[PDB]
RNA sequence: UUUUUU
């Protein structure tokens, strides 16, 4: 086109640690995230809402709360996202007896949850392996091909870094972790 | 009561499907008054449902179109031509174009005639020039952008088609054809560092999902380059938009397999083949 | 490897063409990247020298 | 065991881990500022007459 | 500057006086045995070899 | 005189 061509073209023309506010930010938890990966029997509180809001974007939170039962909402929303994306997640606890009922509760709440300890080795093929940190430190030094599929590593009781004979394990782990693992 | 009546009639004409079609019938009854030449337009809207309402719509249009129904009778004949084959269209186009000589009021009859004619007629001057006149008659609100989009479908100087795709997506936002076509044909063109800017901008105003057409393209754009982290995140967002499209699952599986992951790629490919079991590539990849 | 082809728009496998692999001669006991071959076999999870 | 598992690998040195430890964080916090200050004060010495 | 560097040097010497590390730090067979061991690596591998 | 893991 010659006259139509003109008649159409004339019409066409650093900080690295962000201290998120305790009480203020979240006003719209349901405007975005309308299809939550996990459904509770109650309402998530303010800090649990903020942690979930950052877990959606594949960030790396550092929750520091008082009671252990307020934190496990974050620790199982991360496992619901891991099961939604087909990836894998590692939950690591220091005490051998604490990581048994966690196995029971995570297997009762959803799907497949393997457990690895000094003697137990239930289902080393699931997507929610529960371990003691000395086993993750031992399979980070070799490859172990489980590290190829991780998304989240949920360090459970991170105030054991202060221990005198085991505080070096938490820092060998936090140093040797590759970059694609939140 | 004048301003409200016109708004109600326009809403009835422009409303949703059969339940809203019944709502439109209720609105027409609520505004059962003089100037019945709008009822036929409501009838045309009722034809958008064609279930227990088109027959009433046909009767309502026939009843209303009594004295002249000049625009209404020609438009109704064009609608009948659309329901039938393009035979009636040849008569309607000539009569409407000869009688109502305009560009913007004529643009509605031009779009109806082009929709009837597009079946078989070539129409290099009857409808294509009609769409050109409709593009010269570009209205302020939601009345002539879709015509320009439909005018630039596959041919006729695709470079201005890319320009009026960008304009037809900038003006008309709800549709996810002109924008997708615009970015696709643009990336078909030489320039590459321009598609990414468009996708980033569209993604920013994406509230929660409902932009799968954007997420998917940008994920592929990151997959052609070696940027697997961004590609994986983008494709995960696209699948959260709609977790049934096998193309997304297959492309995400390829993304996982490009970088390390082997059993997560396996899981995604199995899910991709599980639905749409016709695709051989997915089962082979598993 | 005989990799697939993709139609540049609305990708469909036109045909399979052979291309050159690039990350061979990499092994699990001499390279530390996520491109090395997976491993020997099903294997002990931890405690593995070499 | 740490020394053995790092001597074993060739591209990793044991001093990498000591540099990256939390007990070295105060000393090693501003390393990029030290290196840029070094490279930009070496320029300033090139000034004085001989 | 590293506070623990001399202790690393002393550990490497203790390793090399037993037969676990060659000169210039390359792991020997005894080193790879004590590498993949749970606890008391030095004493257990010494008991085994003796 | 409490507590613990490869």
């Amino acid at each position: 086109l010659a006259r139509a061509s003109s008649l159409e073209d004339l019409v066409l023309k650093e900080q690295w640690a962000i201290p998120v506010d305790a009480t203020s930010p979240v006003g719209d938890f349901y405007r975005l995230i309308p299809q939550p990966a996990f459904q509770w029997a109650f309402e998530p509180d303010v800090f649990q809402k903020q942690a979930i809001l950052h877990l959606e974007r594949h960030d790396s939170v550092f929750v520091a709360a008082h009671t252990s039962a307020g934190k496990t909402v974050v620790a199982e929303y991360a496992i619901a996202l891991a099961q939604k994306h087909m990836t894998r997640t590692i939950y690591t606890s220091p005490i051998k007896a604490l990581s048994n009922q966690k196995f029971r509760d995570f297997r009762n709440t959803f799907g497949d949850v393997g457990l690895l300890t000094g003697d137990v080795q239930l289902h080393p093929e699931a997507s929610c392996l529960i371990m003691t940190t000395e086993i993750l430190r031992s399979m980070l030094y070799s490859g172990s091909d489980v590290i190829r599929d991780l998304e989240w590593v949920i360090f459970d009781e991170v105030h054991y870094i202060n221990d005198v004979e085991r505080g070096v394990v938490w820092e060998e782990v936090l140093i040797m972790l590759p970059d694609h693992v939140s | 009561l004048h301003l409200k009546a016109e708004a109600l009639i326009k809403l009835s004409d422009y409303d949703s499907s059969e339940e809203a079609i019944r709502t439109l019938d209720q609105i027409s009854d609520a505004d059962n008054i003089p100037g019945l030449l709008v009822l036929k337009s409501l009838a045309y809207r009722n034809k958008g449902s064609f279930d227990e309402a088109a027959k009433i719509m046909e009767d309502l249009l026939s009843s209303y179109p009594d004295l002249a129904e000049v625009h209404a009778l020609e438009a109704l004949i064009h609608f009948t031509k659309k329901d039938y084959l393009q035979a009636e269209k040849c008569f309607q186009r000539a009569l409407e174009k000869d009688t109502e000589v305009a560009e913007y009021h004529y643009q509605l009859g031009l779009t109806y005639w082009f929709m009837g004619e597009e079946t078989r007629k070539d129409k290099t001057k009857a409808l294509t020039h009609f769409l050109k006149a409709a593009r010269l008659d570009t209205y302020m609100g939601k009345v002539f952008c879709y015509l320009g989009h439909y005018y630039r479908d596959v041919v006729g100087d695709k470079n201005r088609a890319r320009g009026c795709y960008r304009k037809a997506f900038e003006l008309d936002d709800t549709d996810a054809e002109s924008g997708a076509a615009a970015v696709d044909l643009s990336v078909e063109l030489e320039d590459m560092e321009m598609a990414l800017a468009i996708l980033t901008t569209v993604t920013q105003k994406a509230s929660a999902g409902t932009a799968k057409w954007a997420w998917l393209r940008r994920g592929l754009y990151y997959l052609k380059a070696g940027q697997h982290s961004q590609a994986v995140a983008d494709l995960q967002a696209a699948l959260r938009a709609d977790p049934k499209d096998f193309n997304c699952w297959e492309s995400l599986g390829e993304a996982y397999l490009s970088r390390g992951g082997y059993t997560t790629a396996l899981k995604s490919f199995t899910k991709a083949s599980e639905l749409n079991p016709e695709s051989i590539y997915s089962v082979f990849k598993v | 490897d005989l990799q697939a082809q993709r139609h540049p728009t609305t990708g469909q496998i036109l045909g399979y063409k052979e291309v050159l692999l690039e990350n061979t001669n990499l092994s699990a006991t001499t390279s530390l990247s996520l491109r090395r071959p997976p491993g020997p076999a099903s294997q002990s999870l931890w405690g593995n020298p070499t | 065991t740490m020394i053995l598992n790092l001597l074993r690998v060739d591209a990793l040195r044991v001093e990498d881990m000591m540099k990256r430890s939390f007990s070295e964080f105060p000393s090693r916090k501003d390393s990029k500022a030290h290196e840029q200050a070094l490279a930009e004060l070496t320029k300033r010495l090139g000034a004085l007459e001989e | 500057s590293l506070l623990l560097l001399p202790e690393y040097h002393q550990r490497v010497e203790v390793l090399r006086t037993l037969g676990y590390v060659d000169e210039a730090g390359t792991v020997k067979l005894a080193g790879r045995v004590a590498c993949a061991m749970s606890s008391h690596e030095l004493l257990l591998t010494e008991l085994m070899f003796d």
